[PDB]
RNA sequence: AGAGCGCAAGGGUAGAAGGGGGCCUGACUGCGAGGCCUGCAAGCCGAGCAGGGGCGAAAGCCGGGCCUAGUGAACCGGUGGU
RNA sequence: CCGGGUGGGGGGGAGGCGCCGGUGAAAUACCACCCUGGCGCGGCUGGGGGCCUAACCCUCGGAUGGGGGGACAGCGCUUGGC
RNA sequence: GUAAGAGGAGGUAUAGGGAGCGACGCUUGCCCGGUGCCGGAAGGUCAAGGGGAGGGGUGCAAGCCCCGAACCGAAGCCCCGG
RNA sequence: GGCUACGUAGCUCAGUUGGUUAGAGCACAUCACUCAUAAUGAUGGGGUCACAGGUUCGAAUCCCGUCGUAGCCACCA
């Protein structure tokens, strides 16, 4: 899907992992020759971590979780009360 | 046919080049025929590689 | 009790840690011969080459720029004419083909042999079982198949040296002789040096100078950084 | 000349191409006059020239085999050199 | 390898051994390295087993939790097969 | 169904799905050689991977990039039998 | 091509890190034992250890060189 951090969306078709066959050289070559074409798509995860008043989930890269809890970090500064889910998770940043 | 196959002799004295066949099956232990280099006059020659 | 009293000194004195090179190996190896007599600096050389690969277990042929002094007498088999060569150089009895029985009848007293390469044809048939096998007869670089092999016959008495590779490459180099300081030992065995990067094999991996230990014979001799 | 002349046969040959010995290694290098052939392309023939080499007393022959079959342009890449 | 070797504890004591000779391929105190197989560890590197729960999965009258599984499963990426 | 989830089924091995023959009565024989399929903690070849002996270009060097051995890396096919 | 295992008596099969003294059952052979075949026992002929090479004083027992046999990967301008 759609990282809830720094965008990292779906890639396509001449996404890859194309089987190709290539080319290098182990004789008249590797194989010499070769090629085709593909597909392929980030990674995705879950934090549900606590923070201030309430519970919140998160949908988090697969290396962006430090900055979910630098999220936390900056979060703490301000005042969180309220019975507001996704409301005050949104708030945040 | 490979068993006569196909080998080059060259000069001693640094490289140089004349192309010829052999015959294995035959009694062909080693080659050093006498030829003529590129370079200068009739010289040496010793058979090496495929 | 186990090796000895004297070895547990020269057991303090090796520290089995060490390198010392041909300089300190030299000199503190010079030392380490508190035993008997000329004990052989032994330079004891392991590499790698497969204990036969069919031919790659040297041969090293050599007299290290100064001398052992010892013997070998060569005796040699030098069919008539060639006998009068050896008659100038180091070889008792040269007997051309008839003190062969003064080797294969049961007579030893020598070394080497040189002979020719005439009499090698017969004089390597006949004596095939315990010279050659054990080390004396041809093995055509030896110093032991011609007439300039005569000069070797000078060449040996100077110091023949064998290198071969038996299951380690293992080489003894024979100097030291414990009454040849610093010096003779410096230059005997960088010489060997010398020749054991003469005789290379044709595509043997590995670590071709590893195991060094230039003991003289009784005691230390931890390596000199096999290289320096 | 029905023998032989590797192999199929044709053509040819004992005024040698056949079979015996000696030295060798011209299955040479850089070029190729001018012709065979022909849709192209590929194939076929070779004087002479110059470098040096082998045999020959010499005159001289030699750029593989008595000839016609034994072959695959190019694109790709291996390998050694310039 | 059933023949001795290798090691320690000790008695006790001024006495005990190595070459050639002999045999065979080789001569056997001692010294140098290495190989054979082994054993203990150190540098690197893996196979396999148990437990815990806190990742993650499930479930129970609101559950902040209780109970089960559990680093497998689920998932992203890359690897080769079918 | 890319997916959430959906049915299966709020059913639970006398139940849910896939194939052959087709009530019922008699009855269903040999072949594991090829192949499908079940299983099997020795092993043969192979992926990325781990690893780093060894090589090279270059800078005075410190350094950087690239090549790569021994040997350890699965599924699978060979393998063994049902 | 790359790496693996193997190929020894007419038949099929072991001896494999040496060193000795190269086998086993079938089969061929003249006998032996049974009154009688067969059962089994004995003596011989057949190895030229896939062929050479090299290690060793001394390999079928190891490295190397060629092939046949097979197996997986894998190459083919």
């Amino acid at each position: 899907k759609v990282c809830e951090i720094s965008g990292k969306r779906p890639i396509v078709a001449n996404s890859i992992q194309r089987r190709g066959k290539a080319k290098r050289e182990g004789g008249v070559g590797k194989k010499t020759t070769g090629i085709s074409k593909r597909r392929q798509y980030p990674n995705l995860q879950k934090v549900r971590v606590r923070v201030a008043g309430q519970e919140i989930t998160f949908r988090v890269a697969a290396s962006h979780i430090p900055k979910v809890y630098e999220l936390v970090e900056r979060a703490k500064g301000l005042k969180l009360e309220g019975l507001s889910p996704k409301e005050i998770k949104k708030e945040l940043l | 046919v490979r068993i006569k196959l196909l080998l080059e002799c060259t000069e001693c004295k640094r490289r140089n080049y004349a192309t010829e066949k052999n015959k294995r099956n035959t009694p062909n232990k080693l080659e050093l025929r006498k030829y003529c280099p590129w370079c200068r006059k009739h010289t040496v020659h010793r058979e090496v590689k495929i | 009790p186990k090796h000895g009293k004297r070895y547990r000194a020269l057991l303090e004195k090796v520290d089995p840690n060490k390198v010392y090179t041909i300089d300190e190996a030299a000199r503190l190896v010079k030392e380490l011969a508190t035993a008997k007599f000329d004990e052989t600096v032994e330079v004891h050389a392991k590499l790698g080459i497969d204990p036969r690969r069919s031919d790659q277990n040297v041969r090293g042929t050599v007299s290290l720029p100064h001398g052992l002094g010892k013997q070998v007498r060569v005796l040699a088999i030098a069919k008539g004419e060639k006998i009068k060569e050896a008659e100038e150089a180091g070889a008792d009895y040269v007997g051309g083909e008839e003190i062969i029985q003064k080797i294969l009848d049961g007579w030893m007293d020598f070394d080497a042999v040189v002979a020719t390469p005439d009499v090698m044809g017969a004089v390597g048939s006949k004596l095939g079982r315990i010279l050659g096998p054990r080390g004396l007869l041809p093995n055509p670089k030896a110093g032991t198949v011609g007439f300039n092999i005569g000069e070797i016959i000078r060449e040996i008495k100077a110091g023949r040296i064998e290198f071969r590779n038996d299951k380690t490459g293992a080489i003894h180099a024979p100097v030291g002789k414990a009454s040849f300081p610093p010096e003779k030992l410096a230059d005997n065995i960088r010489a060997f040096i010398r020749a054991l990067e003469a005789h290379k094999p044709e595509g043997a991996k590995g670590t071709f100078l590893r195991s060094v230990y230039v003991t003289t014979t009784m005691g230390p001799s931890v390596r000199i950084n096999p290289h320096s």
